[PDB]
C-alpha cells in the first residue's frame, strides 16, 4: 500500500521571537510517570536558598501527590541547539530553542528521619538492632 | 613448596618476630603410617584446616512454611523420608530455609563423610538448631537447615548471620591456622 | 622427632633449652643452605647468650 | 668464572627471571607490544 | 486556577513533539536567517520495513541532513511554557527524538577547523617585545 | 531471583508473607503497597561461581586488533571459519583455563568453548 | 612503492629527518615555551579581582607583556644581558614581566573613571636558553660563534647566578583517573584512588578515596551486614558511607542510586555485594539531613545547623572532583562520575577486573619545567595579591587615595623564583618542609654526554623494591640500561632518544568534535542505555557515552594522522573489554614515534624516504612527513592496546602464521637506549649489569665537553 512507498515532505520554520519561553521537563522512564493522575500541578522556585539562578520545586495535586524538584543542566550547549517539533494544520514543522533543561526526581513523603535525633541512632554505629524496627519507634 | 631463608630469614631470627612471615613445621609419622600412603593420606585428612566453604558448591535460603511445601523441585524424596516421623515439627520449624550443597568432588578428596559433618554441626551449636539428614543416592548432595523451636532480629537476619558463621568457622576437619599440608 | 620453624612456639611449648637447640639447628640451616660454613662455635655461643 | 657463565656465552643465556617467576604481565595480560596477548611461551616470557 | 498552577491541557491532548539536536554552522544558520519564515525542507521516506528522515538546506539559506532517530523508551520527554505573563503551560509530550548529521565526510572538518581558529581567536597569549620598556617609573 | 520496587512510590521492596493466606507477599515497607509472589523465590546464591563467563562476554572484543586469529573452529551459525580466543581472565571465577571463543563476523558474534 | 631490504637507509634517514626537525632537548624547550605562552597568561587572567572599599576599589588584570631580557645597570641604562655575560657576572638570565592594571572606581555617584596602567613591571622571569623567547634563538652558527656561544651546545637550562641550572621532570601520580589498589595490611580490603585537579590552573589536586570495608567482626550479624563501602571526602576530618554522599548530591531515590551505581540491572551477585551500603544508610532520607552529617564532622563544626548545612555544599560544590565541574549545577556530571568511580570499585571487588599497577608508566606523568614553572608562578601570584591587598587596605583605611606603581613590589615575584629555582626548595622559602627537594641541580659538564643525559632526565619522589624495578611499559620510553648505580638505583631515569613528553593542549577543540558527532552528552541521557554503550572520557572527566565505538575510533585517528581540529599530541584508547574509549589530552604524558601500519605494508613508501633522503633544500622534514600520515605518536597509553613489530621485511611479510593484524611498526629497535647509553657498541652482547655501569660512567668520561670552554 501507500504506507509501504509513503513519502512526506513538510516546510521548516522559525519564528525570530517567542512571547512565550520554551524549556523542558525531562523524568526517569524508571519512574513511571502517569500523566493521567497529571489533574493538577504547581510549578515554583525553591524556597532553600532563602530567583531565576535558582532550582525549580514541582508539586502534584497539592501535597497528597508525588513531588519533584527541578535542576538546571550544570553543563553549557554552546555546540549545541535542542529544538522541538510541533505538528501543526498547516504542516509546516516550526523548530524552537530550548532556553533550558530542567530535570525533576520525585521526592518521598513519608516521616522522615531528622539530624538532631539523627545523631541518636549513630551511637549504634554497627551495633543498630533490627534495621526493620527503627521507622516504627519515630 | 619452599621455605623463605636469606637475609629476611636471619632478620626475623635474630629478632624474635611474635608472627613468622612462613611459618612451617615438619612432621614425622611414628609407626605403620610412616609407610603407609593411605595412612598418611588418613593423617593429611586428619590434619589438614577443612572449612565449610572449602566443601561447600552453593547455598541459598527459602521459604517453606509447610514441610510437604516441597518448594525444591527434587526434594520431595528424602523430606517426605525423613518427616514421617514429625520431630517437634507441631511447636514452630521457622519457615525460613537454609539450603546448601556439598560438591562431590571435594567430598571424595578430602575422604570425610557428610553424616559425621551434620553430626559436627549439631554437636557443636547442641539444640538451638535444627539439622536435616539426606542420603547419598541423590545426585546432588543436599543439606537443609532450620532453626529450633522452643523459643527482635526476625528469623531471616538470624539465618543469615548464622550461615556466615558456619561458612567462615564450623571447623569441620582438621586443626585450625593450618593452611595446608 | 616432630619440630617446627617458629620460635615463640617452640618455646612455650618445649622449653628454653628446646629454643637453644632448634634456633642453633636452623641458623646452621640457613648459613649453611648457599654451601658457605662457618663454626660450630659462634652458633652456639650466639644461641646461648 | 663458571662453567655456567660458559654456557651463557657460548649456547644459551638462559631463562631471565624477576622476582623468581618469569617476566610479568605489565601490560594487559602480555610483556611487551609486540607478543599477542596471552602468551606463555619462552620467547615472549622472558627466555634468551 | 493560580499563579503556581501549571497547565496540563497539552498533556490531556496527548500531544507529540520531537526533540532534534543541530550542527553549531546549521544553527547559526538559522540566527543569521533571523526567521524570515521559510528556513528549509524536511523530508520523510517511508519504505516498507525501514523509515528514512533527511533535511535539506534551503539555497538561499546556504548561499542534505539526515536524521537518525534514537529510542525514546529510556526516558519520558515533555515540554513546558514559561510565558511572559507569568503563566506556565505545559506544551506535551516528546513522541521521538532526531538526531543531525553533516553530509560531508572530508571537507567538513575544513569547516571545523575554522570554527577552531574562531574559538581560538580571542584565547590570549603573551606577545614578545623586541625592546624594552622604558615608559614606567 | 531480582528484585522489585514500587507501582506508585518509586521506593525498594522487601520480602513478607502472609498471615492469613500464608503466601509470600512482597510489601512496601516505606509504603502500603503489596503483591503476590508469583516465583515464590526469595534467595539465591552461588557461591563457587558455576556460571560460565559466555553469559557476559561482549561480542565486539571480536574486532579487537590486538587478540590472537585461529582458522580453525568455524562458527555455528555462520560458517566463517575464522575466529579469534582468548582466557577468561577473571580471577576468581574459575581455575579452568578453558579458552572462550567468539566469531568475527561483522553481525555474528554467537560465541562458544571447547 | 615499499623499501624491501633497503630498510636500514630508510629507517636511519627518517631517524636523521626527526632528530634534525626536534632535536634532543624539545621536551624542555616546548614545556618552557608553553609555560611562557599560555600558562603566564591562564595564571594571571584566572586570578581573583581585587575588591576593596564609601567608595568601591575594583582591579582587574590583562595581557602579559614580554620584553628580551636586559640588564638593569647601576645607571639605569637598560642593556641587552647575554647568556656569556650572565655566566661571567654571576647575573641571573632574565627578562622583566609586564602587565596592564585596569584601576576601575566607584564612588556610588557614577565616577567611573577606569584608569589603565599599561606596562606595570611585577618580576624578573628566568629564561632559559634557546627558547622562543630567549636571546639567541634563530641565531645562526656564525652569529653563535660571533657571540661566543657554542653552536654545538643543546641549551635547555636556566642561569641563576652564574650556575648553569637545570630542572628534572618529576613523577607524579596521573591526575584525574580512577585507579584501584590492594593494601595488603590495611583495614580497607579495595581502595580507589582519584587523585583529581581542574585544568591545571585554579588548585592543586585534591584526592577522593573510596574503600571497602574489609571482613571483619565475624560471628555476629555483623557478617550479616558483610563489607561495607566507605569514602573519605576531602576536608572531613574522618570516613563517611557512600550512598548518603550521593543523597547530599540531591538524588534521595534509591532507584535512581542504584541507576547511577549499576548499569545492568540483571547481576544478582553485584547487587547482593552493593546491599549492605543501603541497609547501612537506611537512616539518611532526604537532602538536608544528609548535608547536616556530611557538614557536621568537618574540620570546624558549624555554629547552626544553617552552618554546617553551607559548609557542606561549599566543600561538595568546590574541592569534591573539580575536574568533572565547579558550575554549581553540574551535580548531575558529579553524581554520574561518583557512580562511575563505585563501579569500578565494584568490579575490582568481584574480580571481573584486575588491580591496576601503580609503577605503570602509562598511569603516571612527567611534571617537566612548565608545570612546574606554573605551579611556582600560581603560588607567588596569589602572594602578592595578598601583598596588594593588605597594602590597599592600610593605606585606604586613612582614605587619602591609591597608588599601583609603589603598591606592587616586583621584589616578591623575582626572589621567589629565583631561590626555588636556585637552591631546588621547591616551593616558598618559609615551608621548606613541604617544600619537595632535589629540583633544579647543577647543570653537570664533564662531557657532552653528561650535559645530554642530565638535561633528558626523570625522578621519582621516593625516597621497599616495588616502585624501583623496571617495568615493561618502559620499552622505548626510558632507557632500560641507565640508572644511577648508588642508593637512588631505579628512581632516577633518563629519556629513551626518541622519547617526546606531551606539551599539553587543551581539550575544546576535541569536544565541541565529540558532540557534534552523534554523541549523546550526559544530561540529556536515558540512565537504562548506559550498558548497552561505550563510555567516553576527555581527560578523565566524564562527558557521555556513544553507541558506535570503532566508528569513533577510526574517525578520530583519520583526524589525529592528518592534523585536524585534533592535535597529533593527542591520543585515544579503547578498553573494549570495559566499553571505554579515553581520550588524553593534559600536558606531563610521554610519548615516542611509530610507523603506521596498514592491512599489512607499511605507510613510509619509496617517495618519501626519496623526499627526505633530499632533505636539504626540499622544505621536507618530520613535521611534512607526519602531515602524509605515516608516522604517528604512539603514548604508553595507546602502547597498551596495539600491536608492534620489530622489522618489517622480517615480520610484516607472510610467514608461518603468528600475527596478521600488526598496527604499527618500529622505526628502529635500538631507539630504546638513552643519551649515555647509546654510544656503547654491542649493548646486546654485553651483560646488563655492565651496560649500566658504562652508562653511568660515560656522564664521567672526559672530553671537550663544550666548544667554547676557553
Ligand atoms: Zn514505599
Ligand atoms: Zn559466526
Amino acid at each position: 500500500g501507500p504506507s509501504s512507498q509513503n513519502v512526506t515532505e513538510y516546510v521548516v520554520r522559525v519564528p525570530k521571537n517567542t512571547t512565550k519561553k520554551y524549556n523542558i521537563m525531562a523524568f526517569n522512564a524508571a519512574d513511571k510517570v502517569n500523566f493521567a493522575t497529571w489533574n493538577q500541578a504547581r510549578l515554583e522556585r525553591d524556597l532553600s536558598n532563602k530567583p531565576e539562578d535558582q532550582p525549580w520545586l514541582l508539586r502534584v495535586n497539592g501535597k497528597s501527590g508525588r513531588k519533584f524538584k527541578g535542576i538546571k543542566k550544570g553543563g553549557v550547549t554552546e555546540n549545541t541547539s535542542y529544538y522541538i517539533f510541533t505538528q501543526c494544520p498547516d504542516g509546516a514543522f516550526e523548530a524552537f530553542p530550548v532556553h533550558n533543561w530542567y530535570n525533576f526526581t520525585p521526592l518521598a513523603r513519608h516521616r522522615t528521619l531528622t539530624a538532631e535525633e539523627a545523631e541518636e541512632e549513630w551511637e549504634r554505629r554497627n551495633k543498630v538492632l533490627n534495621h526493620f524496627s527503627i521507622m516504627q519507634q519515630r | 613448596k619452599n621455605v623463605t631463608l636469606g637475609v629476611p630469614r636471619l632478620k626475623e631470627l635474630i629478632n624474635i618476630s611474635k608472627k613468622p612471615k612462613t611459618p612451617s613445621l615438619t612432621v614425622f609419622l611414628l609407626g605403620q603410617s610412616a609407610r603407609d600412603a593411605e595412612r598418611a593420606k588418613d593423617i593429611l585428612c586428619r590434619l589438614e584446616h577443612t572449612t565449610l566453604r572449602k566443601v561447600t558448591a552453593n547455598t541459598a535460603i527459602y521459604y517453606d512454611p509447610n514441610p510437604q511445601s516441597t518448594v525444591v523441585a527434587e526434594d520431595q524424596e528424602w523430606v517426605n523420608v525423613y518427616y514421617e516421623m514429625p520431630d517437634f515439627d507441631v511447636a514452630r520449624i521457622s519457615p525460613w530455609l537454609l539450603r546448601v550443597e556439598l560438591d562431590r568432588k571435594h567430598m571424595t578428596d578430602r575422604k570425610l563423610t557428610m553424616e559425621q559433618i551434620a553430626e559436627k554441626i549439631n554437636a557443636g551449636f547442641g539444640d538451638d538448631l535444627n539439622c536435616i539428614f539426606n542420603d547419598d543416592n541423590a545426585e546432588k548432595l543436599v543439606l537443609r537447615i532450620r532453626i529450633m523451636n522452643s523459643d527482635k532480629m526476625d528469623d531471616d537476619v538470624f539465618l543469615r548471620c548464622i550461615e556466615s558463621n558456619m561458612l567462615t568457622d564450623m571447623t569441620l576437619q582438621g586443626i585450625e591456622q593450618i593452611s595446608k599440608v | 622427632r616432630t619440630t617446627s620453624n617458629d620460635i615463640v612456639e617452640i618455646f612455650t611449648v618445649l622449653g628454653i633449652e628446646a629454643v637453644r637447640k632448634a634456633l642453633e639447628r636452623e641458623l646452621y640451616h640457613v648459613i649453611s643452605f648457599d654451601g658457605s660454613y662457618v663454626n660450630y662455635r659462634h652458633l652456639a655461643l650466639l644461641c646461648d647468650t | 668464572g663458571s662453567k655456567i657463565n660458559i654456557s651463557q656465552v657460548i649456547a644459551v643465556v638462559g631463562q631471565q627471571n624477576v622476582e623468581g617467576k618469569r617476566i610479568p604481565f605489565g601490560f594487559k595480560h602480555r610483556t611487551l607490544p609486540h607478543f599477542i596477548k596471552d602468551d606463555y611461551g619462552p620467547e615472549s616470557r622472558g627466555f634468551v | 486556577a493560580e499563579r503556581g498552577e501549571l497547565d496540563l491541557t497539552g498533556a490531556k491532548q496527548n500531544t507529540g513533539v520531537w526533540l532534534v539536536k543541530v550542527p553549531k554552522y546549521l544553527s547559526q544558520q538559522w540566527a543569521k536567517a533571523s526567521g524570515r519564515g521559510e528556513v528549509g525542507k524536511l523530508r520523510i521516506a517511508k519504505t516498507q520495513g525501514r523509515t528514512e528522515v533527511s533535511f535539506t538546506l534551503n539555497e538561499d539559506l546556504a548561499n542534505e541532513h539526515p536524521f537518525v532517530l534514537q529510542s525514546v523508551g529510556g526516558q519520558t520527554l515533555t515540554v513546558f511554557t514559561e510565558s511572559s505573563s507569568d503563566k506556565l503551560s505545559l506544551e506535551g509530550i516528546v513522541v521521538q527524538r532526531a538526531e543531525c548529521r553533516p553530509a560531508a565526510s572530508e571537507n567538513y572538518m575544513r569547516l571545523k577547523r575554522l570554527q577552531i581558529e574562531e574559538s581560538s581567536k580571542p584565547v590570549r597569549l603573551s606577545q614578545q617585545l623586541d625592546k624594552v620598556v622604558t615608559t614606567n617609573y | 531471583v531480582g528484585i522489585r520496587f514500587c507501582q506508585e512510590c518509586n521506593n525498594m521492596l522487601y520480602p513478607k508473607e502472609d498471615k492469613e493466606n500464608r503466601i509470600l507477599l512482597y510489601a512496601c515497607r516505606n509504603c502500603d503497597y503489596q503483591q503476590e509472589a508469583d516465583n515464590s523465590c526469595i534467595y539465591v546464591n552461588k557461591i563457587t561461581h558455576e556460571v560460565d563467563e559466555l553469559t557476559q562476554i561482549i561480542a565486539d572484543v571480536s574486532q579487537d586488533p590486538t587478540l590472537p586469529r585461529t582458522e580453525d573452529h568455524p562458527c555455528q551459525k555462520c560458517g566463517h571459519k575464522e575466529a579469534v580466543f582468548f582466557q577468561s581472565h577473571s580471577a576468581r571465577a574459575e581455575d579452568a583455563m578453558r579458552l572462550y571463543y567468539v566469531c568475527t563476523a561483522p553481525h555474528c558474534g554467537h560465541r562458544w568453548t571447547e | 612503492e615499499i623499501t624491501p631490504d633497503l630498510w636500514q637507509e630508510a629507517c636511519w634517514i627518517v631517524i636523521s629527518s626527526y632528530f634534525d626537525e626536534k632535536g634532543l632537548v624539545r621536551q624542555q624547550l616546548d614545556s618552557f615555551d608553553e609555560f611562557i605562552q599560555m600558562s603566564v597568561q591562564r595564571i594571571v587572567e584566572d586570578a581573583p579581582p581585587i575588591d576593596l572599599q564609601p567608595p568601591r576599589y575594583l582591579l582587574k588584570f590583562e595581557q602579559i607583556y614580554l620584553s628580551k631580557p636586559t640588564h638593569w645597570e647601576r645607571d639605569g641604562a637598560p642593556s641587552p644581558m647575554m647568556p656569556n655575560e650572565a655566566r661571567l657576572r654571576n647575573l641571573t638570565y632574565s627578562a622583566p614581566l609586564y602587565v596592564d592594571i585596569t584601576k576601575t572606581v566607584i564612588k556610588e555617584g557614577e565616577e567611573q573613571l577606569q584608569t589603565q596602567h599599561q606596562k606595570t613591571f611585577i618580576g624578573k622571569i628566568p629564561i632559559m636558553l634557546r627558547s622562543t623567547y630567549c636571546l639567541l634563538n634563530g641565531l645562526t652558527d656564525r652569529d653563535l660563534c660571533e657571540l661566543n656561544e657554542c653552536p654545538l651546545d643543546p641549551g635547555g637550562y636556566f642561569i641563576i647566578n652564574g650556575s648553569e641550572k637545570v630542572l628534572i621532570a618529576q613523577e607524579k601520580m596521573a591526575t584525574n583517573t580512577v585507579y584501584v589498589f590492594a593494601k595488603k595490611d590495611s583495614k580497607y580490603a579495595y581502595t580507589g584512588e582519584c587523585r583529581s585537579c581542574l585544568e591545571n590552573s585554579s588548585r592543586p589536586t585534591s584526592t577522593i578515596w573510596v574503600s571497602m570495608l574489609a571482613r571483619g567482626g565475624q560471628g555476629a550479624k555483623k557478617s550479616a551486614i558483610g563489607q561495607r563501602i566507605v569514602a573519605t571526602l576531602p576536608y572531613i576530618k574522618q570516613e563517611v558511607p557512600i550512598i548518603i554522599v550521593f543523597r547530599a548530591l540531591g538524588f534521595v531515590s534509591d532507584r535512581d542510586i542504584l541507576e547511577h551505581i549499576i548499569y545492568d540491572f540483571e547481576d544478582p551477585e553485584m547487587m547482593e555485594m552493593v546491599k549492605p551500603s543501603l541497609d547501612e544508610a537506611f537512616v539518611i532520607q532526604e537532602q538536608n539531613v544528609a548535608l547536616n552529617f556530611i557538614g557536621s564532622r568537618g574540620a570546624k563544626p558549624g555554629v547552626t545547623k544553617e552552618k554546617r548545612i553551607k559548609y557542606a555544599k561549599e566543600v561538595l560544590q568546590k574541592e569534591m572532583l573539580p575536574h568533572v565541574g565547579v558550575s554549581d549545577f553540574c551535580e548531575t556530571k558529579k553524581a554520574y562520575f561518583l557512580g562511575y568511580m563505585v563501579h569500578r570499585l565494584l568490579l575490582a571487588a568481584l574480580g571481573r577486573r584486575e588491580l591496576d599497577d601503580r609503577d605503570h608508566y602509562g598511569n603516571k606523568r612527567l611534571d617537566l619545567a612548565g608545570p612546574l614553572l606554573a605551579f611556582l608562578f600560581r603560588g607567588m601570584f596569589k602572594n602578592l595579591l595578598k601583598e596588594v591587598r593588605i597594602y590597599a587596605q592600610k593605606f585606604i583605611d586613612r582614605g587619602k587615595d591609591f597608588n599601583l606603581e609603589l603598591a606592587i613590589k616586583t621584589r616578591i615575584i623575582s626572589d621567589g623564583l629565583k631561590y626555588s629555582l636556585a637552591t631546588g626548595n621547591w616551593g616558598d622559602q618559609k615551608k621548606a618542609h613541604q617544600a619537595r627537594a632535589g629540583v633544579s641541580q647543577v647543570l653537570n659538564r664533564l662531557t657532552f654526554a653528561s650535559t645530554l643525559s642530565h638535561l633528558r632526565r626523570l625522578n621519582s619522589p621516593i625516597g621497599l623494591a616495588k616502585p624501583r624495578q623496571l617495568h615493561n611499559t618502559l620499552w622505548g620510553m626510558v632507557c632500560p640500561a641507565e640508572t644511577p648505580e648508588g642508593h637512588a638505583v631505579g628512581l632516577v631515569k633518563n629519556l629513551a632518544l626518541m622519547a617526546y613528553i606531551s606539551v599539553g593542549s587543551q581539550p575544546s577543540p576535541i569536544l565541541e568534535f565529540l558532540e557534534e558527532w552523534s554523541m549523546e552528552n550526559l544530561e540529556e541521557i536515558s540512565p537504562a542505555a548506559i550498558a548497552d554503550a561505550t563510555k567516553i572520557f576527555v581527560n578523565g572527566c566524564w562527558v557521555g557515552i556513544h553507541k558506535d565505538p570503532e566508528q569513533l575510533m577510526n574517525t578520530l585517528r583519520k583526524l589525529r594522522r592528518q592534523m585536524d581540529i585534533i592535535v597529533s599530541e593527542v591520543s585515544m584508547i579503547r578498553d573494549i573489554r570495559e566499553r571505554e574509549i579515553r581520550i588524553y589530552t593534559d600536558a606531563g604524558r610521554i610519548c615516542r614515534p611509530l610507523l603506521i601500519v596498514e592491512k599489512q605494508k607499511l605507510l613510509l613508501k619509496k617517495r618519501h624516504i626519496d623526499q627526505l633522503k633530499e632533505r636539504e633544500y626540499n622544505n621536507y622534514s618530520w613535521q611534512d612527513l607526519v602531515a602524509s600520515g605515516v608516522v604517528e605518536y604512539i603514548d604508553t597509553l595507546e602502547e597498551e592496546t596495539v600491536m608492534l613489530a620489530m622489522t618489517p621485511d622480517d615480520l610484516q611479510e607472510k610467514e608461518v602464521a603468528y600475527c596478521s593484524t600488526y598496527t604499527h611498526c618500529e622505526i628502529h629497535p635500538s631507539m630504546i637506549l638513552g643519551v649515555c647509553a647509546s654510544i656503547i657498541p654491542f649493548p646486546d652482547h654485553n651483560q646488563s649489569p655492565r651496560n649500566t655501569y658504562q652508562s653511568a660512567m660515560g656522564k664521567q668520561a672526559m672530553g671537550v665537553y663544550i666548544t667554547n670552554f676557553h
